[PDB]
């Protein structure tokens, strides 16, 4: 049973704050077959090397993927305190991980382009009694609380969004703002890999 | 004219509806949202527009 990466290869990839997640157990992977379809621009890992990530056996392998501009590479890193890791996408700190930035070649026609790149630059709770703003930072392996009020594609750089909260939720506002980056000639994407070693069977192994 | 001005002006339109319907709590909640956004964007002209709105309402 081979791990099936094919969902990634069909459709317009979401923006980073709507990252799509594939979860693999009890299968055999060929990371080369997947990456050879793309022009890989950057392949960086934490707690493991790029050579080891494609050669070890895991209890699970998680692959997140999204449209993402290469020009924002420095914001997509385990070392970054910028708006991507604060409000959009944060990988586990306790498991080995990789981040791959790749370009979609013109002959990969089943991966289609959104009209632009978008990301959340602010997600905050407003507290009415104190008139204070509290940033809502994203948790590892979770979506921003603001994914409900930020559109799948931001219309104009700097747009603002809101939802009113009930007294049962603490009242006040949930507010957000979005940013845009112009689409590139070929689509650029980010891939986030998270692996675990298990006290159970390591049933996610490389295809021999 | 700009993302924050469009956002605030939409919020102030809802505030006028709340105040005309007698929902003073909702009016204040919306005014605070509008004031927060204008200050978040460092739009001092828009802050003055919200003041004139509050006076005129
Ligand atoms: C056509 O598709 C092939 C793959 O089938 C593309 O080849 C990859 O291109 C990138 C960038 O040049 C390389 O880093 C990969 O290693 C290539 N893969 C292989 C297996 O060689 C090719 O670029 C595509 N051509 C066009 C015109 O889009
Ligand atoms: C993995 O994929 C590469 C690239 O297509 C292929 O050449 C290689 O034979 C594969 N390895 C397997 C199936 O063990």
């Amino acid at each position: 049973t081979e791990c099936d990466f094919s969902p990634l290869l069909s459709g317009t990839p979401p923006q980073v704050y709507n990252f799509k997640r594939l979860v693999f157990t009890n299968c055999n992977y060929n990371l080369t077959k997947l990456l050879s379809l793309f022009s890989v621009n950057d392949f960086t890992c934490s707690q493991i090397s790029p050579a080891a990530i494609a050669s070890n056996c895991y209890s699970s392998l998680i692959l997140d993927y999204f449209s993402y501009p290469l020009s924002m590479k420095s914001d997509l890193s385990v070392s970054s305190a910028g708006p991507i890791s604060q409000f959009n996408y944060k990988q586990s700190f306790s498991n080995p991980t990789c981040l791959i930035l790749a370009t979609v070649p013109h002959n990969l026609t089943t991966i289609t382009k959104p009209l632009k790149y978008s990301y959340i630059n602010k997600c905050s709770r407003l507290l009415s009694d104190d008139r204070t703003e509290v940033p809502q930072l994203v948790n590892a392996n979770q979506y921003s609380p603001c994914v409900s009020i930020v559109p799948s594609t931001v219309w104009e750089d700097g747009d603002y969004y809101r939802k009113q909260l009930s007294p049962l939720e603490g009242g006040g506002w949930l507010v957000a703002s979005g940013s845009t980056v112009a689409m590139t000639e070929q689509l650029q994407m980010g891939f986030g890999i998270t692996v675990q070693y298990g006290t159970d069977t390591n049933s996610v192994c490389p295809k021999l | 004219g700009s993302p924050v001005k469009r956002f605030v002006r939409e919020v102030l339109e809802e505030a006028e509806e709340a105040y005309e319907k007698g929902d003073r709590r909702q009016f204040e909640e919306l005014l605070w949202l509008a004031e927060w956004a204008a200050r978040d964007a460092n739009d001092e002209e828009l802050e003055e527009e919200i003041r004139e709105f509050e006076k005129e309402v």
